[PDB]
């Protein structure tokens, strides 16, 4: 029922590894410090996101086993995740416990932040679900790990080898659940369930993108790349 | 193509 030696050894691992992230600290100061017009506030969206990706890349690259996947199936896994771990990473930012009128001030600054209207309530949707959950660090590492080597993946040519890296964080994972949160038996299924949400915003995501309210949509090369924008 | 990805992820 506990957690093995391996067990802990691969948790304890990706925790450090996923801990080499840009602070939430860092990146919720900005913001709060003061308000920038919709103009600035897309040019740190770009800036957040190109840092996010590089980090992303260093992460799946420990991931056990990833190295020894198909190039191709590789460059699917990253592409088909980049997006899912953004809003996942934006998620954890946005329900850190902040002093008292911070976070009511860091929803304030979203909103207005030069987001349209038709995607500001999924994702402030998404936001409070994922608040409702109370994750521990572990639990967004896990969920990372596991939203990147998803096997039912569009482009993957080699599903099998990808499940066999999978299983054992949804295991991992599981076993945590059922030791972090004894009286809700249901909080494992409900994090998988939150998965399925993160999906529908990557199909819709090149148009979220296109409707901030900016004169021109500045993109790096990375981004374009992994955004197809 | 994803030139960008591929080298990242060979570096
Ligand atoms: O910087 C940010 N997110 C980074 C967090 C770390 C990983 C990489 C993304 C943005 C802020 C930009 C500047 C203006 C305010 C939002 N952010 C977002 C967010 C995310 C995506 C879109 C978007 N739009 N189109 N595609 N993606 C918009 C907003 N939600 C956040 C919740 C907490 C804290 C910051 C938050």
């Amino acid at each position: 029922m506990e957690l093995t030696p391996d067990q802990q050894t691969l948790l304890h691992f990706i925790m450090d590894s996923y801990n080499k992230q840009r602070m939430p600290q860092e990146i919720t100061n900005k913001i709060l410090k003061e308000a920038f017009s919709a103009e600035e506030n897309f040019l740190i969206l770009t800036e957040m996101a190109t840092n996010h990706v590089q980090v992303l890349v260093e992460f799946t690259k420990k991931l056990p086993g990833f190295q020894t996947l198909d190039h191709e199936d590789q460059i699917a896994l990253l592409k088909g995740s980049a997006v899912e771990a953004m809003f996942l990473r934006s998620a954890e930012i946005f329900n850190k416990k902040l002093p008292s009128g911070h976070s009511d001030l860091l929803e304030a600054r979203i909103r207005n932040s030069g987001i349209s209207d038709e995607y500001i309530t999924p994702m402030f949707s998404f936001y409070k679900s994922i608040g409702e959950l109370k994750m521990t660090q572990e639990e967004y590492a896990l969920l990372t790990a596991i939203v990147i080597l998803s096997p039912d993946r569009q482009y993957i040519k080699d599903r099998e080898a990808v499940e066999k890296l999978q299983e054992p964080l949804l295991d991992v994972l599981q076993k945590l659940c059922k030791i972090h949160q004894p009286e809700n038996p249901q909080h494992f299924a409900c994090l998988l369930g939150r998965l399925t949400e993160l999906r529908t915003f990557n199909h819709h995501h090149a148009e979220m993108l296109m409707s901030w309210r900016v004169n021109d949509h500045k993109f790096t090369p990375l981004l374009c790349e992994i955004w197809d924008v | 193509d994803h030139q960008l990805l591929r080298y990242l992820l060979d570096k």
